[PDB]
């Protein structure tokens, strides 16, 4: 459970970075 | 060459194998013999593809990170991400076609026209993120209308603590914030969603617990990360 | 162009797409030349990874079917045997090309000893799969590319460089996991992590990185074989 | 990873657990 959230947040993350 | 048991099961010892292309091509056998879907055979379906589709969404990411970095050096940053592209419509037409020929015409249901609906909007979701302006306003449309129609649905026929409902919140959120950048509605569907299941905290469903719970820590897990 | 099968390589192995970066470097290893030890590491990591994916598979389904119904136990061995297939192509794809390309191609001793551990190797992973007759070439195959090598590696290298270290750590893997002799595994391994304890000395700011990996490897091994 | 060593000891453990 704690690997699918963040693998979610990790996930979620590279969209508000890499195309802000 | 072969019958449903067999089908689903290659598909069950291709997952633990993590051989998702394997599991993918099982279930999308299962579904076109036309015979509707356990809930089992469903989302062996849905978990097979979202692993396909998943490795190459994560390699185009990867690819496109790198192009942000010579006339040909990025010619091949270029031409690879393509590629991977390529793969991922051809993914995503595959699992379109099935839901237009096979699932949603015999979703009889409400659970079920609800999941696929969704997954309609997932799949066009990831053809608008690498889509090519043209199609990408009928990517984003089709997506945004397909989850539009499963949220009714789901609003007028499902509890708020529903596992599919949930989940379907928790994407057409990330839809609306990563797709149409709004996150001012993302954020306010995301809250709506955690807000309504909470409350109704008492006739949640033992079955339904470890799932609902879990989606309802992603919807938080994001609407803390949307307002850094 | 050549330099870009290489990048395409580099590219396909950051997205994880080892399946691209193995015939990418194939391809490389068919223009013909000697490689250069990074497009030989790119190829070697590329199928290292292309195999392991598939043994890894066939682990998980071979453990199932221990586990365990007849129709079930039948679609177990199917799936197996399908897994066994592709490994059977990986490994003769890595085999014609040290066969036909690198091997010939090796000038130096320390490429002629990587490339005859590679086929130690590839003819490894082809005996835990195979049956009956061709199980005793392949094993056999296996230990003579093994033992060619680890003759080459004592006349031509110290007991510090990282390719002979890998090729003792291999070869100590093939007595105990495929000749099944655990005594010859563990002095194997003993020996070369000793040897190269007594002239720690030698190891030249490149090469310590990756021989000290290696020697804990091979102790790790060794810790666990005294079990 | 430099999970290397975890999953080199994971995977021989593997053949001495499936092949006794
Ligand atoms: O990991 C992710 C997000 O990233 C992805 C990665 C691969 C494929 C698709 C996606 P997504 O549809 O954009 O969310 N989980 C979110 C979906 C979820 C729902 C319920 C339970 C667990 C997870
Ligand atoms: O993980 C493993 C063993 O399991 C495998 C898994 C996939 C493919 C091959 C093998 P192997 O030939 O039987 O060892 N690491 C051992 C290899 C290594 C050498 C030097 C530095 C780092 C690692």
């Amino acid at each position: 459970r704690d690997k699918i959230r963040l693998n979610n947040a990790i996930w979620r993350a590279w969209y508000i970075q890499y195309v802000q | 060459t072969m019958d449903k048991s067999e089908l689903v099961q290659k598909a069950k010892l291709a997952e633990q194998a993590e051989r998702y292309d394997d599991m993918a091509a099982a279930m999308k056998a299962v579904t076109e013999q036309g015979h509707e879907l356990s809930n089992e055979e469903r989302n062996l379906l849905s978990v097979a593809y979202k692993n396909v589709v998943g490795a190459r969404r994560s390699s185009w990411r990867v690819i496109s990170s790198i192009e942000q970095k010579n006339e040909k050096k990025q010619q091949m940053g270029k031409e690879y991400r393509e590629k991977i592209e390529a793969e991922l419509q051809d993914i995503c037409n595959d699992v379109l076609e099935l839901l237009d020929k096979y699932l949603i015409p015999n979703a009889t249901q409400p659970e079920s026209k609800v999941f696929y609906l969704k997954m309609k909007g997932d799949y066009f979701r990831y053809l608008s993120e690498v889509a090519s302006g043209d199609n990408k306003q009928t990517t984003v449309s089709n997506s945004q209308q397909a989850y539009q129609e499963a949220f009714e649905i789901s609003k007028k026929e499902m509890q708020p603590t529903h596992p599919i409902r949930l989940g379907l919140a928790l994407n057409f959120s990330v839809f609306y914030y990563e797709i149409l950048n709004s996150p001012e509605k993302a954020c306010s569907l995301a809250k709506t969603a955690f807000d309504e299941a909470i409350a109704e905290l008492d006739t949640l469903n033992e079955e339904s617990y470890k799932d609902s719970t879990l989606i309802m820590q992603l919807l938080r897990d994001n609407l803390t990360l949307w307002t850094s």
